[PDB]
């Protein structure tokens, strides 16, 4: 269950990024959106960068170091 | 024979701490080759699960692999409950 | 230069440690698990010149996974974009990225 | 996001080194070094690698600076490159560490070979005459 | 080169499981006895097509046989089941050591009805 | 006599017990009347996210039951 | 909430340490067939305060010639980390709880020797200098025993997390299972805390006697739990409390009375001792307590 | 120091240099290197005094620096690909750091400061087992990496090392140094070859370490530091200065001596590889070593110096501890050139 | 290549140019050396960690033990030089000469 | 996060409590009126480096217990403490640790 929950976060995470890619990127001249950077069509896991780069810094910081900072 | 007994009996005078510490570290090496419950620590060791164990694709030629938990087919931990 | 007593004696002394894809404890992934295994597979047997000149792109796909310059190079440019317009301000984000969405399991 | 944390963190290390490095009365170099390694703990750790920081911290400042004072005395951008899944139930780093005995059997017996002829070295060294 | 492929937020909605950790914790051995098979096509799925863009059916599947294990708990057992994910819930370990008496309440109310 | 010993014994017991049960009374405190939950090995600090999230206040340890599920 | 509990933490100790100095010197004097300080208060109780006090009157004797420095940091490092060993500690449920807590006690007891080393090389004299190395010295020399005999008793708990130490000793002490180790554990705290019969040494002089006396309370803290456990029910805590700072109140009467009790040592005759029979029997131990649980099979379970 | 400690630590020496030889990674390559220098110091400082303890300090600064450089080449080279077998580099910098801090270990150009000063603190047994066994190591790690090294550092390194100790041979009058000079104008020579033919580096190896084995057991033989010292052998046992005379032609390259054999080779493969002007310079270059190697001869055997009363006494002493290998050891040095081809075993 | 791994690689290149310079003090040229070697492990530390290249954590700590055991035989050689001439000053070592 | 605040507040307590120590006898006015370098030291400090740096090596053993590969591991650990206990007879032997 876990994994499945998982896995649905992470492709609606990735769905919304690529939202607001689409609404942002729309005058840029040679802009390709949701354009990949790896050859291979192969899936890709993606970074925190990805999924929690346009996000509240608030989220980002616990996402990124919640873990190492609970005691 | 003599010799050494008289040695040992020497040295465990004026001398006892170097004698059981030769004792307890030779004792330590010796021992674990001749325990038999070295194998069930090393059962006890493979028999805990850390990852998630995956699934087989079933091909109907399987007979050793069971379809449900509860199923005999499988390796059985009722040795370490008994433990 | 190199005496190669490994392979002579099939003794592996310390092959074990030089790949992410090769035995590691608790079966742990290694981060570009997938891209170095494709590396590996199509240069091997192949030659070091050979595996330069015809793997380019499974080596390539391998550094982009290992050092990640050209996603941080998207990534900075979509942020100063959009950085770009909200200060002009014709962009608003939406309440996904203001922390007023509805999380998920 | 607290200012790139590990971006000062890391600005601090290399002010330390650039403290020490100058070399002025070397005791104040080690007083700079303390610092320095102090601070690439807090790097390691913050990054999450806690057995490892908890090593050099130990065994670095401990010991070896520890050493050196006493002979002196005796004289005259980020979080984007992390992971995304879990680790399971243990820390990866620690097994990774504990495979050592394991898997890393070469490496064990050559490090105790070099220790000991470490420690027979010192003392030839040492016997002067 | 090329274009990630990504489903639809609509192909994403499915009723979520919206209990607590220690909820599943205190049924977890039950939960995996019963609902096995989806779960198992799943992680295989999961495991032998590698993307997760492949296995949403499963996830679904997966959710949906949960839930109806969850129902039929509340349906049947809902006191005991109560009780003991309250005392599994108090301790900060979610040690099932230290409640067996509330365990083995749980496990022959379940027995005796389902 | 000997017993004369015993008061700053006590005024140190007393100072000795503050820290425990000060500790103790903040974890119940700040935990919603539970012990504090501990997450090492990055499982169960996903599990206390997990709960953060269901809970719908952004608080872990307010905990959603069976009677969330309809 | 967490400021309140980091000072509830601290001050607590500051007061244990200050009130400890009158139960030592009553302890010795009835020891002594005398009376410790009996005028100054009911039963001696602010003498304490009439000790602070009169230190924080007093001049402190600053040489003036010497780098101020290093002076004044010294008593600031040794405060900070007699206070900072303190929260790694579970009584029962520690203030920081973390992972590798053992290591952590053990880093922090290893930057214990800077503030002797700063303070020997700051007091601008060669006699100070060569009394701070021989301090030095011994107490590096102790925690290498220190750390090879924590090590061998964790080998039977599994981790070096300081709250599994309470479940390892659920239904026995760990003072059965391994007493030579407690006893030259509990000699090696004496040695590093520069107490008798290991001890051979206004405002900064009083911060290194909280420091040294809060390392007391800790090393004893740090043995009861490591060596007695006490039973734990998570539905009360207080009983688990006051058990824990009854053994550690013990312990350090126990080191009250051994230092009332014996003369002491020698330097080279405390180095003999350390290095040609502690080393010995702790190497020997240390082999053992790692072939033991294969042996049997009983080996702890958390990795 | 006791036999038994001398014997374990040059064990520990070749076991160092065997393990750096034999492993495919990286790290096992720097734990062989850290081996062979903790094992190194103490052979350099059996005869305690402030001068071999002076050379053992500079050679320890000056390896543990090259150590530390080679360990960031290897770090770098797997920041920017995660690799650990020893194979092409990957990254231009890190090439760029290996290849200094292997020079620095073999003591190339401009890093060759302290071979002077080492072999001349040190001992003559040291100073045969530091300029023999302690160019393995560094020469078969640059051999493994050699399609990866820039060829343009290499060579102007190479030719900066042959310039240095031709010129800094001519005003040596303590053999020692002498020999160190000698050493680094060979390490020129034989990495100056390898982006074209490893096989040349190791045939150059084998020749140089036979010819220098023989000088140093020759000058271990007669007991001279110094140009004086050994212009008295003649007086005693003629048969060494001569055979000195022959081994120090030898080393000049002077045909048909085995001397000649590296020197022609190196220059056949690099006319092979289009190369015409770096070998023309090399041979006007080693004309000097040729030059203080006559000049050597000529004080030590060609003419007959002065001698002092008390070598009578000296006449009537036969050399006692005789060592082997040595008559082995000349006849490779002096005359092995009619059996060049059989380079084509890959020695 | 992200800018914790150049201050890193400045650092390491601080502490070398550091020991290069030679102002004197033999004893800082040792601090020097263990400074680039704490460089190399915090390094070290943070590619391993970062690429879940389990198998690597070994490394740090055989760094760490191998240039230990090389500072205290830097240690021991820079006491017997003092002991020599009274003082680990850099300029005493010029009896050796190119 | 919760560490660091730890770490302030105790180094913050004590610079303060150290200040007023340091200032409070200072207001009220008054009169305001080599060689040897023993080689033992250095040795014992040389013998704790190097001690340290093995028990260092032996420090991860309680996690080397769950391997699978028990005699491998005994074997391992066994070498390393038996190593040690050989570096310290050898210094024992040759009058390494005498004063
Ligand atoms: C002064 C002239 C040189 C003298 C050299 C010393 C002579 C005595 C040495 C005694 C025997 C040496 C070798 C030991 C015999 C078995 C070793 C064999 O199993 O190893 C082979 C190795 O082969 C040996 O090297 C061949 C030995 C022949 C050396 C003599 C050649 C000298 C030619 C020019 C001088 C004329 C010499 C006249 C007689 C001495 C396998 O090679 P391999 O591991 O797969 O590849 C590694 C090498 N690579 C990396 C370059 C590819
Ligand atoms: C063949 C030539 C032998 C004589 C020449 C010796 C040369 C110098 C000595 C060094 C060589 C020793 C070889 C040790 C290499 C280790 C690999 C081999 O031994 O197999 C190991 C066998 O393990 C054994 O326990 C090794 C024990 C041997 C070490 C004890 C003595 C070592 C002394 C070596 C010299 C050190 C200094 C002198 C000490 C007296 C690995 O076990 P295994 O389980 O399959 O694989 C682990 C990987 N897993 C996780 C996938 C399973
Ligand atoms: C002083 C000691 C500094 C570090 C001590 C804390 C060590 C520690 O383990 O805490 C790390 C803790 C949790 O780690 P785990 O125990 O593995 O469990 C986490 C999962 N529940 O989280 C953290 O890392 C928080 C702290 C990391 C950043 C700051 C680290 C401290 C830096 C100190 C720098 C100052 C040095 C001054 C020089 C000293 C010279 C005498
Ligand atoms: C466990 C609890 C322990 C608590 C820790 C100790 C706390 C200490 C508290 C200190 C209380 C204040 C000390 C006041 C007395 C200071 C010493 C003193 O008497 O000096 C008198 C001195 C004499 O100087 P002269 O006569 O002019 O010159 C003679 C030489 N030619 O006069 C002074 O300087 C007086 C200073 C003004 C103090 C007035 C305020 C009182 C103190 C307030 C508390 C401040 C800190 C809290
Ligand atoms: C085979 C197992 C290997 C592992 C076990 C050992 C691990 C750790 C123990 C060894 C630590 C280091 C030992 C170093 C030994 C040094 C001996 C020495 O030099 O001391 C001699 C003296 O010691 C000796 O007599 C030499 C050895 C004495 C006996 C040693 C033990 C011999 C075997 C005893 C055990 C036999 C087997 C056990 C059976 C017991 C019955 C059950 C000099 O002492 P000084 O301090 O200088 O005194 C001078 C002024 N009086
Ligand atoms: C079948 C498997 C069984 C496995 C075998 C295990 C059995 C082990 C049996 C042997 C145990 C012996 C080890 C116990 C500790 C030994 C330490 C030691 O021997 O050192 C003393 C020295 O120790 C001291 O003298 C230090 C004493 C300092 C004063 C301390 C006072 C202690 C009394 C107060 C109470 C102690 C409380 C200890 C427990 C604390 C619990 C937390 C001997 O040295 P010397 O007398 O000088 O002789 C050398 C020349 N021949």
């Amino acid at each position: 269950l876990f994994q499945a929950e998982k896995d649905r976060r992470v492709l609606q995470m990735l769905r919304e990024n690529l939202e607001e890619e689409a609404i942002i990127m729309k005058d840029v001249p040679d802009w390709k959106v949701g354009e990949s950077v790896f050859h291979t069509t192969r899936w890709v896991t993606p970074m925190m960068g990805e999924l929690y780069g346009l996000r509240t810094n608030e989220e980002i910081l616990s996402a990124t170091y919640g873990f190492i900072w609970y005691t | 024979a003599g010799r050494i007994a008289s040695f040992l009996k020497n040295a465990w005078a004026k001398e006892p701490v170097l004698v059981a510490s030769f004792a307890i570290g030779g004792l330590a090496i010796i021992l674990p080759s001749l325990s038999p419950y070295t194998n069930y620590a090393i059962r006890i060791n493979r028999a805990t699960p850390y990852n998630y164990p995956v699934p087989l694709r079933d091909d109907g030629n399987m007979p050793d692999v069971p379809s449900h938990p509860q199923d005999p087919q499988g390796p059985s931990l009722e040795w370490l409950k008994n433990l | 230069p190199f005496f190669d007593v490994q392979k002579r004696l099939g003794l592996d002394l310390d092959r074990w440690m030089t790949i992410q894809s090769a035995e590691q404890p608790h079966k742990i992934p290694g981060r570009c698990h997938a891209f170095e295994k494709e590396w590996i597979e199509c240069a091997h047997g192949i030659g070091g010149i050979r595996a330069e000149k015809e793997c380019k792109i499974e080596f390539d796909d391998f550094v982009e996974c290992l050092l990640r310059q050209k996603t941080m190079k998207r990534l900075s440019a979509i942020k100063r974009q959009r950085d770009k317009l909200i200060k002009e301000g014709k962009y608003t984000p939406p309440p996904h990225h203001l922390g007023k969405e509805d999380p998920r399991p | 996001m607290t200012m790139y944390i590990a971006f000062i963190l890391s600005t601090i290390f290399v002010i330390g080194f650039v403290g020490f490095s100058s070399k002025p009365s070397p005791i104040y170099g080690g007083l700079g070094l303390i610092v320095s390694g102090g601070v690439g703990c807090g790097i390691v750790l913050n990054f999450g690698g806690s057995f490892l920081g908890l090593m050099v911290f130990l065994i670095y400042l401990g010991g070896m600076l520890v050493v050196f004072g006493y002979t002196t005395a005796m004289a005259t951008g980020d979080w984007v490159i992390y992971d995304t899944g879990d680790s399971g139930f243990f820390s990866e780093e620690a097994m990774g560490i504990a495979a050592l005995y394991s898997y890393g059997t070469w490496l064990v017996i050559v490090t105790g070979w070099s220790l000991l002829i470490g420690v027979v070295v010192i003392m030839e060294i040492t016997r002067g005459n | 080169p090329g274009i990630v492929e990504l489903p639809t937020l609509e192909d994403l909605k499915v009723q979520e499981v919206k209990v607590s950790s220690s909820v599943l914790k205190a049924a977890a051995h039950h939960y995996g006895a019963q609902c096995d098979k989806p779960n198992k096509e799943f992680m295989l799925c999961r495991w032998e097509e590698k993307d997760p863009r492949r296995c949403l059916e499963e996830g679904k599947l997966v959710n949906q046989c949960a839930l109806d294990f969850f129902r039929q708990i509340k349906r049947h057992c809902a006191e005991p089941f109560t009780e003991y994910w309250t005392c599994i819930d108090y301790s900060g370990l979610q040690l099932f050591r230290h409640c067996r008496k509330q365990q083995a309440k749980f496990d022959e109310c379940v027995l005796d009805k389902l | 006599m000997w017993f004369e010993i015993l008061p700053g014994i006590a005024v140190m017991a007393a100072c000795l017990f503050i820290p425990g049960m000060a500790t103790a009374h903040i974890h119940k405190f700040t935990n919603g009347g539970k012990e504090k939950r501990v997450a090492h090995f990055s499982y169960q600090w996903n599990l206390m996210e997990r709960d953060r999230r269901i809970s719908g206040v952004n608080r872990y340890h307010v905990t959603k039951g069976l009677e969330n599920i309809d | 909430m967490f400021m309140i509990n980091i000072l509830s933490l601290i001050i607590p100790i500051l007061l244990a340490v200050a009130f400890l100095t009158l139960v030592e010197r009553k302890v010795l004097g009835y020891m002594q067939l005398r009376k410790g300080p009996n005028v100054v208060g009911p039963y001696g109780l602010l003498q304490p305060i009439a000790d602070a006090l009169k230190l924080f009157t007093k001049e402190p004797l600053r040489p003036a010639t010497s780098s101020i420095s290093m002076f004044i940091i010294a008593p600031i490092l040794a405060l900070s980390l007699a206070l900072t060993m303190w929260v790694p500690l579970p009584m029962p449920y520690p203030l920081i709880n973390m992972n590798l807590g053992v290591l952590f006690m053990l880093a922090m007891s290893s930057l214990a020797v800077y503030s002797i080393l700063w303070s020997g090389w700051a007091s601008n004299s060669k006699y100070a200098l060569i009394g701070a190395l021989r301090a030095v010295a011994q107490t590096i020399s102790y925690e290498v025993t220190l750390a090879i005999i924590l090590l061998s008793v964790l080998l039977m708990n599994g981790s070096y997390t300081l709250s599994t130490l309470i479940t390892t000793q659920e239904h026995i002490w760990m003072i059965f299972t391994s007493w030579p180790l407690a006893m030259m554990w509990f000699i090696s705290t004496l040695a590093e805390t520069n107490r008798a019969p290991f001890d051979l040494t206004a405002g900064p002089f009083a911060m290194f006697f909280m420091a040294e006396y809060a390392n007391i309370i800790m090393m004893n803290a740090f043995t009861a739990i490591l060596f007695l456990g006490a039973s734990h029910d998570p539905h009360t805590p207080e009983l688990y409390t006051i058990n824990f700072v009854l053994k550690t109140l013990a312990l350090t009467i126990t080191f009250l009375w051994i230092r009332a009790s014996y003369p002491r040592f020698r330097y080279d005759q405390l180095m003999h001792l350390l290095w040609k029979s502690f080393l010995p029997l702790t190497l020997a131990l240390c082999m053992w307590h790692i072939s033991l649980p294969i042996m049997t099979a009983s080996i702890p379970p958390q990795s | 120091m006791n036999p038994i400690i001398y014997t374990t630590l040059i064990m520990t020496v070749m076991s160092g240099t065997m393990l750096v030889m034999i492993s495919s990674h990286w790290l096992l390559i720097w734990i062989g290197f850290e081996m062979n220098l903790l094992a190194m110091i103490p052979v350099l400082m059996k005869n305690f005094n402030p001068r071999a303890t002076e050379a053992a300090t500079k050679y320890f600064l000056t390896q543990a620096t090259a150590s530390m450089m080679l360990m960031m080449a290897i770090i770098i080279n797997l920041l920017y690909s995660g690799q650990w077998t020893i194979t092409k580099m990957f990254n231009p910098v890190a090439m760029t750091m290996m290849t200094m801090a292997l020079a620095m270990k073999l003591g190339l150009s401009p890093f060759h400061f302290w071979v002077p000063e080492v072999t001349q603190g040190i001992s003559l047994q040291a100073g045969l087992l530091l300029l023999t066994w302690q160019k393995l190591a560094p020469l078969s790690v640059l051999c493994q990496i050699s399609q990866s090294i820039n060829p343009n550092l290499m060579l102007t390194m190479a030719m900066l090392s042959i310039l240095i100790g031709g010129w800094g041979g001519l005003n040596q009058t303590q053999l020692r140094k002498i020999m160190a000079y000698s050493s680094i104008a060979h390490m020129g020579w034989m990495t100056a070859v390898l982006p074209y033919n490893t096989t040349m580096t190791i045939l150059n190896l084998l020749i140089y370490i036979t010819m220098t084995l023989a000088m140093f057991m020759l000058l271990i033989h007669s007991s001279a530091t110094t140009t004086l010292s050994l212009s008295h052998t003649w007086n005693k046992m003629p048969v060494i200065t001569s055979l000195m005379m022959v081994t120090l032609l030898s080393m000049g390259g002077l045909p048909p001596l085995s001397g000649f054999m590296p020197k022609w080779m190196i220059i056949q493969e690099m006319t092979k590889n289009e190369s015409i002007i770096m070998p023309t310079l090399m041979a006007m270059t080693a004309l000097l070593n040729l030059y203080f190697y006559m000049r050597l001869a000529y004080s030590s055997s060609l003419t007959m110096f002065p001698s002092t009363n008390n070598m009578k006494m000296k006449w009537q002493f036969e050399h006692t501890k005789q060592m082997k290998l040595l008559p082995t050891m000349i006849v490779l040095s002096t005359l092995v050139l009619p059996m060049t081809p059989a380079l084509s075993s890959l020695n | 290549m992200p800018l914790v791994y150049m201050n890193i690689i400045m650092a390491f290149a601080i502490a070398l140019a550091g020991l290069l310079m030679y102002r004197s003090h033999l004893m800082s040229s040792l601090l020097c050396l263990e400074g680039m070697m704490l460089s190399l492990f915090i390094m070290s530390t943070l590619i391993i960690l970062n690429t879940h290249f389990t198998l690597a954590n070994m490394m740090p700590i055989i760094l760490l033990v191998f240039a230990a055991c090389e500072a205290a035989l830097g240690l021991s050689l820079l006491v017997m030089v003092s002991n020599t001439y009274g003082t680990d000053y850099v300029q005493n070592l010029n009896l050796l000469q190119c | 996060m919760n560490i660091m605040l730890t770490l302030l507040t105790n180094v913050t307590l004590a610079s303060l409590l150290v200040l007023i120590a340091f200032w409070l006898p200072q207001l009220n006015a008054y009169s305001e009126k080599r060689l040897p370098f023993s080689m033992k030291f250095f040795l014992v400090a040389i013998t704790f480096l190097l001690f340290d740096l093995e028990i260092a090596l032996l420090l991860p053993l309680p996690w080397a217990s769950q391997t699978n590969n028990l005699k491998t591991m005994l074997t391992m650990a066994l070498f390393l403490l038996i190593l040690l206990a050989a570096s310290l007879a050898y210094e024992w032997t040759q009058k390494g640790l005498e004063w």
